[PDB]
RNA sequence: UGAUAGAAUAAUCUAGCGAAACCA
RNA sequence: UGUACAACGGGGUAUUGUAAGCAGUAGAGUAGCCUUGUUGUUACGAUCUGCUGAGAUUAAGCCUUUGUUGUCUGAUUUG
């Protein structure tokens, strides 16, 4: 009798793991579309040298990640 | 199962009551090793108390009894109760009339006149 | 960011029962803290792993029980020098008894799931101040650093996102003073989401009880009794 | 020939355990170094409850039996006869059958009266309130 | 000797016995594999011994024997510059553990093996049997192409292992004929080997030093022992009905439901190994080896820890019922 | 402002720098 | 994609030596209560007996498995 209200409280737990793993992984999936998207429009294109692109590259990626965040 | 220098008791109605093993007759040759007697093994061996007619003076002595667990050939680990042997000439003729406790079947098929004197066999 | 897993004591090596936490603790963790091929500890080793440990690993668990009282501990190390976290263990329970309690299809067994797993903190800390002790927020932060730097770190659109099989949650209520931790095996629905979740390992309560020195019994930092 | 433990009762064998002679010639086989060094430390074992000594005293098993009429060491030899000798192979045989059914019938008598006093015991459970 | 290791962990036989040709064609040796160790009540037969009619304990080996099976044949002919092969003959059809045998990657390969092979018995046998009358006309001697049935064995390896057998019968026609007869049949040791045969073991002795190719020779059988017997382990005397089998069985091995030889003394290599059993390189007639010998116990118990009991039978017989 | 760094716990490797003796 | 493998589970074999807990008249005795005993009985009572070769381990380099459960794949080289 008492074990199945433990039995509710574990399975509420359990739905709690469920949520913020559905969330965090629609959260990389969004940045990470967004991120390669906005690269091979324009960033990758101008200067080319690689050391101006991957800054921009993990500042693109910081923003929307901190945009899927907060 | 007893090295040299090795106190054994006497089983034979002469009247020595320790047998002090000094040398062990037919043992091997090996470096730091010592010469082992056994049962069926005449060795030398010195009277430490009893008569001191039969002190101060070494005999040849066959052990009896060994209380080292042996592989006898029918399966068995067997020993007795203690150390005992039986002192003799070199022909191992007995000196003893009546040899008291358990005597080894393998050191009464070695010598005939053990087997003469021994009461008890195992 | 690798890790180690010990049972501390003559008590604890002692147990055939903590030898299977020790077993499904391995099964859980990443394949880089994959202690595997150490199941056979020792009698003579004892405080022998941080001589040769910290050549190639981090973050010890060490797991022990009072001679004198019948309850058994977690501690959380770390190689180089830093703090041990202490912890009374809480309703221990055996994998094969949530197989029997449960049947549920489980790929812990096959090579597929060779893979890391995840971070969830269930509220485990609150950068608000909410009560009059402000080092129990500090407990609260430095813990919240100890799980996700246990863990190798996680830039998360540099993370591929292929590989999700293993999820870890750890329940911390505030007014329980209980922390739980409950792992899941993860399944996908795939509606353009849906995710279903699975038992798969031991399932645990601890309580918070001191602070120490990285190695054990060094400093004792913290008391909270 | 067998030969049984002298502190388990257990059948000796070639090559199984240990023989202690004293002085009065009289041979003990331990079927192994537990019962060498239970008899090494003059231990009794009507004392340890696994031995037989103390299961036959106890009265775990039966220990006399009709059946235990035919196991007996001879000391007068008989000729050989053939035609005796798969008789006696049947009789050991069926003898070994019976044994055991005595046996586990005698166990049978044992679980009964654990419900006649688990009955008289839960009465006193009920019959006080 | 320089203790440099072996190169095949299933050792060379690099001398067999001598043909005789006025004998039936038969093998000359086999290979098993060794199970373990255990100790064996019999009487000695040694006048001029004193332990003559008197009962001796023995420890023995045994090895578990499963039926070796034929699938080819080679020939050597005699050059100016030693023996070889003018060729090999195969059977048809061959087990996945001898075309496992062939290959490094069986669990991903198309397991090609010996697909046009087959198809040289698609034809009447033309050029097999040119091959066959080729080993006739040519090639003095005569090697058989054996494998075991190591699927019929507690062995975790699925691949069995095959070897060259010289053929010490008569007549190099009548014995590829033998042969032929005997492609993909199968060949027990008790039409090999037998009672109170002086054999020699050629094996792989333990790795740790060790690893090793050692041949022990004048190794006295004591027992070919059937498969189809559930008196294995029984005598005249121990009227036990049981198998060779030990109590809680051989230890890191498994169990002989397969046959055995149970052999004198002790044997290079230890356990799960692959031993070759060859018969001796000469008549040997010392007393040693013309001895009939009798057995009369055979220990059967557990060396998983200290035994005592040789059937489960007797183990409840002596322990009465329990409470489980 | 001063000092080969990196890793091995704050008790061997990599990296960096880099000789001289002598030389039918 | 199979007598396939593996995690369990089961059976076998061996190790240690009667688990926890229940009951008692068994317990040297001390008080206690009267029905001052021809074992009157109630409390403490190291321990002992029955439940109980019971309980615990068992391959990590033991054996076996008609039971359950999951699994099967990438990188490089050659005519
Ligand atoms: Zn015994």
């Amino acid at each position: 009798e008492n074990i199945r209200k433990v039995l509710e409280k574990e399975t509420a737990l359990r739905k709690i793991a469920q949520k913020g793993a559905v969330k965090l992984f629609n959260a990389i999936l969004a940045t990470q579309v967004k991120t390669e998207k906005e690269v091979s429009e324009n960033l990758s294109e101008i200067k080319n040298k690689e050391e101006k692109k991957e800054l921009i590259t993990e500042v693109s990626k910081e923003k929307f990640l901190d945009l899927v965040k907060a | 199962g007893l090295p040299v220098g090795a106190i054994m008791n006497c089983a034979d109605n002469s009247g020595a009551r320790n047998l002090y093993i000094i040398a062990v007759k037919g043992s091997g040759s090996r470096l730091n090793r010592l010469p082992a007697a056994s049962l069926g093994d005449m060795v030398m061996a010195t009277v430490k108390k009893g008569k001191p007619e039969l002190r101060k003076k070494v005999m040849p002595a066959i052990v009896v009894r060994q209380a080292k667990s042996w592989r006898r050939r029918d399966g068995v680990f067997l020993y007795f109760e203690d150390n005992a042997g039986v002192i003799a000439n070199p022909k191992g003729e007995m000196k003893g009339s009546a040899i008291t406790g358990p005597v080894g079947k393998e050191c009464a098929d070695l010598w005939p006149r053990v087997a003469s004197n021994s009461g008890v066999v195992v | 960011p690798k890790s180690m897993v010990i049972r501390v004591g003559q008590t604890s090596l002692a147990n055939h029962s903590l030898n299977q936490l020790v077993k499904d603790f391995r099964q859980i963790m990443q394949p880089h803290t994959a202690i595997k091929l150490k199941e056979r500890k020792s009698n003579k080793l004892k405080d022998f792993v941080v001589m040769c440990g910290p050549l190639g690993v981090t973050h010890l668990f060490m797991f022990t029980q009072s001679e004198k009282t019948g309850n058994v501990s977690l501690k959380i190390a770390r190689t180089p020098q830093g703090p041990t976290v202490t912890f009374q263990v809480l309703d221990y329970s055996l994998g094969r008894d949530i197989k029997k309690f449960l049947k549920r299809p489980k790929s812990l067994n096959n090579d597929d799931v060779l893979n890391p797993p995840l971070l969830v903190l269930n509220g485990f800390s609150t950068s608000k101040r909410s009560g009059e002790d402000d080092q129990d927020v500090n407990v609260e932060k430095v813990i919240v650093s100890m799980f996700q730097n246990i863990f190798p770190p996680l830039n998360p659109a540099r993370t591929s996102l292929n590989s999700i099989k293993r999820v870890f949650m750890i329940n911390k209520d505030r007014e329980t003073g209980e922390i739980s931790m409950r792992h899941y095996f993860i399944d996908i629905r795939e509606v353009e989401k849906a995710i279903k979740l699975t038992e798969l390992g031991p399932r645990l309560t601890l309580k918070l009880v001191k602070i120490e020195e990285g190695i054990c019994s060094g400093k004792v930092l913290h008391h909270e009794f | 020939r067998i030969y049984q433990c002298h502190f388990c009762s257990s059948p000796c064998y070639p090559g199984h355990g240990i023989m202690f002679v004293r002085n009065d010639a009289k041979e003990f086989r331990f079927c192994r170094s537990k019962c060498h060094k239970a008899f090494k430390q003059r231990r009794n074992p009507r004392k340890l409850k696994w031995t037989k000594a103390f299961r036959k005293a106890a009265g775990k098993e039966l220990a006399v039996d009709s059946t235990l009429t035919f196991a007996q060491r001879r000391n007068v030899p008989v000729r050989y006869n053939r035609e005796l000798v798969a008789t006696t192979l049947k009789a050991m045989a069926r003898i070994e059958e019976i044994r055991q059914k005595r046996e586990r019938a005698f166990y049978k008598n044992r679980m009964r009266g654990n419900k006649e006093k688990d009955f008289l015991r839960d009465k006193k459970l009920v019959e006080s309130n | 000797l320089p203790r440099k290791r072996a190169a095949s962990i299933r050792a060379r036989v690099k001398a067999f016995p001598k043909d005789d040709r006025s004998k039936p064609v038969a093998l000359t040796s086999f290979l098993g594999y060794k199970a373990g160790m255990t100790t064996i009540v019999r009487d000695l037969d040694r006048p001029g011994s004193k332990f003559h009619k008197r009962e001796v304990v023995e420890a023995v080996t045994v090895v578990d024997t499963p039926p070796v099976v034929v699938v080819g044949v080679v020939g050597y002919v005699e050059t100016p510059r030693g023996l070889r092969s003018l060729t090999t003959v195969w059977a048809e059809h061959l087990s996945d553990e001898v075309k496992r045998r062939f290959y490094k990657n069986w669990y991903k390969s198309k397991k090609k093996a010996f697909t046009k092979y087959s198809a040289k018995y698609a034809q009447d046998g033309a050029g097999i049997e040119r091959e066959l009358a080729r080993i006739k006309k040519y090639a003095s001697v005569v090697r058989v192409l054996v494998h075991t049935q190591i699927r019929k064995t507690p062995l975790a390896q699925k691949k069995a292992h095959l070897a060259e057998i010289q053929l010490n019968g008569g007549s190099i026609s009548e014995k590829v004929d033998w042969a032929r007869e005997h492609f993909e049949k199968t060949v027990a040791v008790d039409s090999v080997f037998e009672q109170n045969e002086m054999i020699d073991a050629i094996a792989v002795t333990k790795g740790h030093r060790g690893y090793h190719s050692r041949t022990s020779i004048n190794h006295k059988i004591y027992r070919v022992g059937k498969g189809d017997d559930e008196a294995n382990g029984a005598t005249s005397f121990d009227r036990t009905k049981k198998t060779i089998t030990p109590m809680g069985g051989f230890v890191h091995y498994g169990e002989i439901k397969n046959d055995f030889i149970m052999v004198k003394g002790c044997i290079p290599g230890n356990r799960k190994r692959i031993v070759t059993l060859r018969k001796s390189l000469y008549t040997n007639t010392s007393r040693k080896a013309l001895e009939e010998v009798s057995l009369k116990w055979i220990d059967t118990a557990s060396k998983f820890g200290k035994g005592r009991f040789q059937t489960p039978a007797e183990k409840h017989a002596f322990m009465g019922t329990l409470k489980k």
